[PDB]
RNA sequence: GUGGGAGAGGGUGGUGGAAUUCCCGGAGUAGCGGUGAAAUGCGCAGAUACCGGGAGGAACGCCGAUGGCGAAGGCAGCCACCUGGUCCACCCGUGACGCUGAGGCGCGAAAGCGUGGGGAGCAAACCGGAUUAGAUACCCGGGUAGUCCACGCCCUAAACGAUGCGCGCUAGGUCUCUGGGUCUCCUGGGGGCCGAAGCUAACGCGUUAAGCGCGCCGCCUGGGGAGUACGGCCGCAAGGC
RNA sequence: CUUUCU
């Protein structure tokens, strides 16, 4: 129970997984769904398709709160980033506009080995 | 290749030593407070090297942004 | 640092005639001043090693006109010392 | 002693009792350090490109001095001092570079 | 000497925003994470994702480069202070004051060592998961020294251009950084490329010589044994010469 | 993914 209307809609896309996190005006979430969120355990919870349902799931789950109008905001590669958006952009939903608001840093902490050899 | 325009040809005689023309500076930031390369920029080594300078000031007295949010996509 | 004033001061308090500027004296006299400076400026910043290299630079030119003073005229070498305030 | 440009950014929801009482101690601590006022800039309240201070917006300053550059940095703590004031800048004066001109 | 110039050259003090971690509050559930696939791991004491606040450490995106500066190691957020080197114009001053340089002295990436301080992220060792025939590894999850600062020590390296320093001489073309001039060019300093003559076993080098010459230093004399042994000097030690 | 020897 809330009933919002319009707000924000998370997608947090990675080579991992998905999760989407839709809220209100003020950045409270409303509502979320990851690919797991949907059984998809291990590596499928990176297809593309997990993100749609994802997408959509928290869609809808964010329509019982009466929403209606998003702002959707991204951050992150993975296979299903731009898909997501695919989804949210139909579901039912009103995607007032994107932004991409990966976060990036000005150069601070040693990466994991798993991510050096950068220069 | 990004021949669409150059900041220094639609601009007119200004002191690249200023760190408070805002609004000439904004000219040079992209869809981001990214400093445009000189492909873009159009301006030179001297020139393009004292720009970046006093940008980095204007952006410490809050003038200018460091990075801005990328709208659409 | 040493302002231009501050400096042709010394040209002239050592000069060997109106306008000698590049004599072995006015020389001396002029690097033992920037010399000085720097050795103060390492009393301190005793961490900064590469203005000492520097320092050791003009030591060794002027350790070196001197050398050649000495050779040349021994009396003017007295004399610039002596005033200047070196050897020891 | 040298020429320098000192940009000065404090709250913008100042009384002009409360602001008066700013540049008051302002002119103080540039006086009493040497700073000799060249001339000054009231630009007023413009749009930060970020918050500064939780605040989204600043009162700009500007006052061009002649002070003894072994001070400048001393300066420059007893001007940071007060609350009220979010940023202090001050560069060295510079013969403007031309260009496109 | 006078007057112009560019620079991440160095030292001290400040100081800006991005991101990570942690702590607090808000809203919100059932997963997150990670892989080739997984598991370990973390989450209902409520994680992940999202918003707000705070604390702390380290590093400074874009600019940024086929770029600049330094003797080398090496040096890039911004500000001031302190300070080294260097190019140019004028040709004004000194009048061979020059070059090299055994030894000496100084500097010298990283790892390492001592005393104290700091510790976000990263991570030898290590503790676990996985893979494998085995896996003392690669991959995943944690993680101590360390990485950080100060003062002291160590002195090594593919410390590389694998190319000692200085000077004179020997077609040009082309891009570039910085200064000057009568400035679609001439001229000086620096960085690249293609190339005269010439040199080279060849590859290649070629006014930034590996060409033509003079001066001074260092060094080489088949491979393994072995940068070992011994001796000596240095070192807290590891170890170095 | 890994995937030795002859
Ligand atoms: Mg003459
Ligand atoms: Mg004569
Ligand atoms: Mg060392
Ligand atoms: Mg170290
Ligand atoms: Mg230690
Ligand atoms: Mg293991
Ligand atoms: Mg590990
Ligand atoms: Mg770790
Ligand atoms: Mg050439
Ligand atoms: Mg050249
Ligand atoms: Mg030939
Ligand atoms: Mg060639
Ligand atoms: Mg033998
Ligand atoms: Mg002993």
């Amino acid at each position: 129970k809330r009933q919002v209307a319009s707000g924000r809609a998370y997608i947090h896309a990675s080579y991992n997984n998905t999760i989407v996190t839709i809220t209100d005006p003020d950045g409270n979430p409303i509502t979320w769904s990851s690919g797991g969120v949907i059984g998809y355990k291990g590596s499928r919870k990176g297809t593309p398709y997990a993100a749609q349902l994802a997408a959509l799931d928290a869609a809808k789950k964010a329509m019982a709160y009466g929403m209606q109008s998003v702002d959707v905001i991204v951050r992150g590669t993975g296979a299903g980033r731009e898909q997501a958006i695919r989804a949210l952009q139909a579901s039912g939903l009103q995607v007032k506009s994107i932004v991409d608001d990966t976060p990036v840093p000005h150069n601070g902490c040693r990466p994991k080995k798993k991510f050096r050899k950068a220069s | 290749p990004s021949r669409k325009a150059k900041v220094k040809a639609t601009l007119g005689e200004f002191d690249l030593r200023d760190y408070r023309n805002v609004e000439v500076l904004k000219r040079f930031l992209s869809e981001t407070g990214k400093i445009l390369p000189r492909r873009r920029t159009g301006l030179s080594g001297k020139e393009q090297r004292i720009l970046a300078k006093t940008i980095k000031r204007a952006r410490i007295l809050g003038l200018l942004p460091f990075t801005e949010k990328l709208v659409r996509k | 640092p040493i302002t231009k004033e501050e400096k042709q001061k010394v040209i002239q308090e050592f000069a060997r005639f109106p306008g000698d500027t590049g004599s072995t004296e006015v020389q001396v006299a002029l690097l033992t001043l920037r010399i000085n400076r720097l050795s103060e400026h390492l009393k301190v910043h005793k961490k900064d090693h590469h203005s000492h290299r520097g320092l050791l630079m003009m030591v060794g030119q002027r350790r070196r006109l001197l050398r050649y003073l000495q050779r040349e005229d021994p009396e003017r070498y007295r004399a610039l010392i002596e005033k200047l305030g070196i050897r020891g | 002693m040298r020429r320098y440009e000192v940009n000065i950014v404090l709250n913008p929801n100042l009384d002009q009792s409360q602001l008066a009482l700013e540049k008051e101690i302002i002119q103080r601590a540039l006086e009493n350090y040497g700073a000799r006022v060249e001339k000054v800039e009231e630009l007023g309240l413009r749009r930060l490109a970020y918050p500064i201070a939780k605040d989204p917006q600043g009162y700009f300053l500007w006052y061009q001095v002649e002070m003894p550059e072994d001070r400048v940095n001393d300066l420059a703590r007893e001007l940071r001092i007060r609350d009220n004031v979010r940023r202090v800048m001050v560069v060295k004066s510079q013969e403007p570079f031309l260009a496109n001109a």
